[PDB]
C-alpha cells in the first residue's frame, strides 16, 4: 500500500514553529528504509535534513524508523536488529558532527513485544544501545475496526498492557540495564481508532490507566497518538475543539507530579477499582510541597466510596471528578469537571479547572464508570518535598 | 457495602517520570495533508498544545519510512 512522498523546508518549518510556539520539544523520525545495495542505511537524505535544520537553529531530537519489526510486510525489506543498531550508530556519528552535537537520539520504535519483535529489540540494543538516549516502543490495545464498547471498559483488556511493559523491561535489563524506557507512540486502538469510542469519554479509562501503569512500572515518557490528525484517537478534533481525552490530559498535566508512589485497595480484587498515587505537581499554584495526588478509575456499575488511610484521613481533599455531558453517556464527546462542562473561554484561553473541596474526613465518592483526581492538601509527605 | 479502604506507600518515590511524562504525537501522515500549514498554523490548536507543555511532540508513524526530504520543493 505505502508509496513514497516528499516534504519541503516549508513543512519542516511548519512543524518546528508549531512545536516551538507551543512550548513542545520536537522529536523527528527519519526514514530508515533508504538503503544502500547491501542493506546499510543510506544517510544522504537525513544529512540534507540535518544540515537544513542546523542552518535554521532548530533544536530537534531524532529517531530512525517506525516499527522496524514490520518492514518486511510494509516494504519487502527485512532489516535485522543488529543492522538497525549499526544504522543508529551511523546516525549518532552524523549528529555528533552537527551544530547540535549533544542532540538526543531515541529508538527503535518497535511495536509491542511479541516474540519476533522482542528478538529484534534485543539484538538492536546489543548492537546500537550505547548511542540511544531512551528506548522507544509502541502500544495499542485493540484493532479499531472491531473494538467494542465493552473492550474499552474491560479490566481484562486494560491488564494486557502490564505484560507488554514487563516484557520490554525484561529485554532492556538483559542488554542495557538502566536505559530509560519510553512509550514512543501509544493509544487505545489502531486503524485510526475505534469509531465512536476512541474520541469519547469512554476512551479515558484506557488513557488514564495507561498513564497510571506506565508511571507505576518505570516508563519515563508516554507519547499519545495523536494530538491532532486522521482517525478518531486524536485529542483535538477536525474543528480544533478538544475531546474528553484532551481535558483528562490537561488535568493530569496540572495535578500529577513527577514522583511516583503507590496506592492499592484492601481486599485486593484490584480489577475494577484502579488507583494511582503521585506527589502533586509543584508547578500547580494552588498546592504545596508535600501534597499528594491520587487518581482513580471506577469500572464498576455502582458508585464506590474510598477511605483514605492514616495519616491522611482528615486532610482537606480537592476533588476533580470527570463525567460525560449527556445525552450520550460514556459515548459523549463532552465532559464535565465536578458538574461544569469543560470548554474553551475563547480561542486563546483555556478555562480554569475548578476543584470541588470535600468535607474533611469524608469518603471519596467515585461514581460508576468514572475517573477522578483527588489532591490531598497539607499531606506533608517528606518524599514529596 | 461499597466502601473501600486505600493503602498508600509514601516512604519514598518509587519512580521519577519526566516532567514531559505526558507527551503527544503528530503522525508523519499529516505532512501528506495539503492543508498541513493551515492546520499547524491554527492559533486555536496552538493554544491547546501549549496547555500540555512541557512535553515532547513526536513526529512519526508508518509514513516515517515513506517520507523523503526534498529541499527544492515549495
Ligand atoms: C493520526 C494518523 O494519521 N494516523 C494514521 C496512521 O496510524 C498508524 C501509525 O502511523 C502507526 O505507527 C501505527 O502502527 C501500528 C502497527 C502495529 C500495531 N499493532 O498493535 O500490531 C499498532 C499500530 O498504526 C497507527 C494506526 O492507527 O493504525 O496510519 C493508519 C493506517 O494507515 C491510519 O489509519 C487509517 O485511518 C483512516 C481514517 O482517516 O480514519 C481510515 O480511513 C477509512 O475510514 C475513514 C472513516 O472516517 C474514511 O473516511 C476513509 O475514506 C477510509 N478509507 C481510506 C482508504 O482511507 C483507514 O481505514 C485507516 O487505515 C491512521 O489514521
Ligand atoms: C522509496 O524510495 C526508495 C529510494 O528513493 C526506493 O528504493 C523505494 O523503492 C521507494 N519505495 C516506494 C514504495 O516507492
Ligand atoms: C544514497 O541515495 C542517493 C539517492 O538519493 C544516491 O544518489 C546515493 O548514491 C546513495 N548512496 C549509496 C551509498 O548507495
Ligand atoms: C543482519 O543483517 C546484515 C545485513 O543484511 C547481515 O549481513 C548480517 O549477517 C545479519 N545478522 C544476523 C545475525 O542475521
Ligand atoms: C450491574 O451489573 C449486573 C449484572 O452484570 C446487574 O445485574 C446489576 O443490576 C447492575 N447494576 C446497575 C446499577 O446497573
Ligand atoms: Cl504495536
Ligand atoms: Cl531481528
Ligand atoms: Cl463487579
Ligand atoms: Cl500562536
Amino acid at each position: 500500500k505505502f508509496k513514497n512522498s516528499t516534504y519541503s523546508r516549508s513543512s519542516v518549518d511548519v512543524l518546528y514553529t508549531f512545536a516551538n510556539c507551543s512550548g513542545l520539544d520536537l522529536i523527528f523520525g527519519l526514514n530508515a528504509l533508504l538503503r544502500t545495495a547491501d542493506l546499510q542505511w543510506n544517510s544522504s537524505n537525513a544529512q540534507l535534513l540535518l544540515d537544513y535544520c542546523s542552518s535554521k537553529g532548530y533544536n530537534i531530537s531524532w529517531e530512525l524508523g517506525n516499527e522496524p519489526n514490520s518492514f518486511l510486510k510494509k516494504a519487502d525489506i527485512f532489516i535485522n536488529g543488529s543492522q538497525l543498531g549499526e544504522d543508529f550508530i551511523q546516525l549518532h556519528k552524523l549528529l555528533r558532527k552537527s551544530t547540535f552535537k549533544n542532540a538526543k537520539l531515541y529508538g527503535p520504535d518497535v511495536g509491542q513485544p511479541r516474540r519476533k519483535t522482542a528478538k529484534m529489540l534485543k539484538s538492536f540494543l546489543k548492537a546500537g544501545g550505547e548511542v540511544i538516549d531512551s528506548v522507544t516502543w509502541h502500544h495499542y490495545y485493540l484493532n479499531g475496526r472491531t473494538a467494542t464498547r465493552e473492550d474499552f471498559l474491560n479490566p481484562d483488556v486494560l491488564d494486557i498492557f502490564i505484560s507488554s511493559v514487563q516484557k520490554v523491561f525484561q529485554v532492556v535489563e538483559s542488554t542495557r540495564p538502566g536505559k530509560k524506557v519510553w512509550l514512543g507512540e501509544t493509544s487505545s486502538a489502531y486503524g485510526g481508532g475505534a469509531p465512536l469510542l476512541s474520541d469519547t469519554f469512554a476512551a479515558g479509562f484506557m488513557w488514564l490507566d495507561k498513564l497510571g501503569l506506565s508511571a507505576r512500572m518505570g516508563i519515563e515518557v508516554v507519547m499519545r497518538q495523536v494530538f491532532f490528525g486522521a482517525g478518531n484517537y486524536h485529542l483535538v478534533d477536525e474543528n480544533f475543539d478538544p475531546l474528553p481525552d484532551y481535558w483528562l490530559s490537561l488535568l493530569f498535566k496540572k495535578l500529577v507530579g513527577t514522583k511516583v508512589l503507590m496506592a492499592s485497595v484492601q481486599g485486593s480484587k484490584r480489577r475494577k477499582l484502579r488507583v494511582y498515587l503521585h506527589c502533586t505537581n509543584t508547578d500547580n499554584p494552588r498546592y504545596k510541597e508535600g501534597d499528594l495526588t491520587l487518581y482513580a478509575i471506577n469500572l464498576h456499575n455502582v458508585t464506590k466510596y474510598l477511605r483514605l488511610p492514616y495519616p491522611f484521613s482528615n486532610k482537606q481533599v480537592d476533588k476533580y471528578l470527570l463525567r460525560p455531558l449527556g445525552p450520550h453517556g460514556l459515548l459523549s464527546k463532552s465532559v464535565q469537571l465536578n458538574g461544569l462542562t469543560l470548554k474553551m473561554v475563547d480561542d486563546q484561553t483555556l478555562p480554569p479547572l475548578m476543584e470541588k473541596p470535600l468535607r474533611p474526613g469524608s469518603s471519596l465518592g467515585l461514581p460508576a464508570f468514572s475517573y477522578s483526581f483527588f489532591v490531598i492538601r497539607n499531606a506533608k509527605v517528606a518524599a514529596c518535598i | 457495602q461499597d466502601v473501600v479502604d486505600l493503602d498508600f506507600f509514601t516512604q519514598e518515590p518509587l519512580h521519577l517520570v519526566s516532567p514531559s511524562f505526558l507527551s503527544v504525537t503528530i503522525d508523519a501522515n499529516l505532512a501528506t495533508d495539503p492543508r498541513f500549514l493551515i492546520l499547524l498554523g491554527s492559533p486555536k490548536l496552538r493554544t491547546l498544545a501549549r496547555g500540555l507543555s512541557p512535553a515532547y511532540l513526536r513526529f512519526g508513524g508508518t509514513k516515517t519510512d515513506f517520507l523523503i526530504f526534498d529541499p527544492k520543493k515549495e
